[PDB]
């Protein structure tokens, strides 16, 4: 999971 | 927004959506390509050709379950590029890239195109 | 194999998906959770939920066009995993976590499940 | 595209  | 992503959703989606393509489930199309036939899902092809997705927006072809390609198109590169619409892979070859490229151009695949326009050039 | 692959292609196709679902274009079921519809894609549907999965690959369940979610299920929660399936980004708030989490459990949406559990362990 |  990433900051987009 | 203040969402998170998860990277791989995009490709596991996909990949799930080839595993459902190879068990033949919920498919919902034939596509004929002179004496072959392959089967398919229309929202995929539709996601991944122009060409598919003037046919299934057209409010009488929507609902046929048969839809017959032009008899100039090759089989062979109709299906490499099918795998490529569910994988992302594309099996460009030097026998079968101008095949891939004149099916790619039909089916309105820009990107697949813009690839096989480039090797093409390379090797001349 | 020798394959090529085009790094954005399986993310396209999601947009593709996503757009489709937003013009309502080839939607063939309705989830409904309590009072709410949300219509969709049977085939997203599978590829994201492993509850989706195992429901459109029974020989009866496959043929109904209306799916009744469980009564303990949050319309909200609900809607937050549907737009995570068509667009891989979760909107994950302080107010929404608990629902969120129990639908993704309910769905059996893996990924989620993890980040749910990991988000909630840090606020304790 | 890349080699994958
Ligand atoms: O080279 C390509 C690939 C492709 C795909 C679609 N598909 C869709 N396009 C839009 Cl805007 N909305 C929903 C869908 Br499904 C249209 C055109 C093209 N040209
Ligand atoms: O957390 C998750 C997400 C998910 C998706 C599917 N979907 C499919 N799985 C397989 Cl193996 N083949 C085709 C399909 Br469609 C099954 C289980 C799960 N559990
Ligand atoms: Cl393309
Ligand atoms: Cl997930």
């Amino acid at each position: 999971w990433v900051i987009p | 927004d203040s969402c998170i992503q998860f990277t791989r959703h995009a490709s596991d989606v996909l990949l799930n959506l080839n595993r459902l393509r190879s068990r033949d489930i919920l498919t919902d199309v034939v596509i004929v390509v002179s004496r072959e036939q392959f089967r398919a899902h229309k929202t995929v092809l539709m996601a991944c050709s122009g060409l598919f997705y003037s046919i299934f927006t057209d409010q009488l072809k929507c609902n046929l379950s048969v839809i017959n390609l032009d008899p100039e198109i090759n089989p062979e590169g109709f299906c490499i590029l099918l795998d490529f619409m569910y994988t992302s892979r594309l099996n460009l070859r030097e026998g079968n890239i101008m095949a891939v490229m004149a099916t790619a151009m039909y089916l309105q695949m820009e990107h697949v195109v813009d690839t096989c326009r480039k090797f093409i050039k390379a090797s001349e």
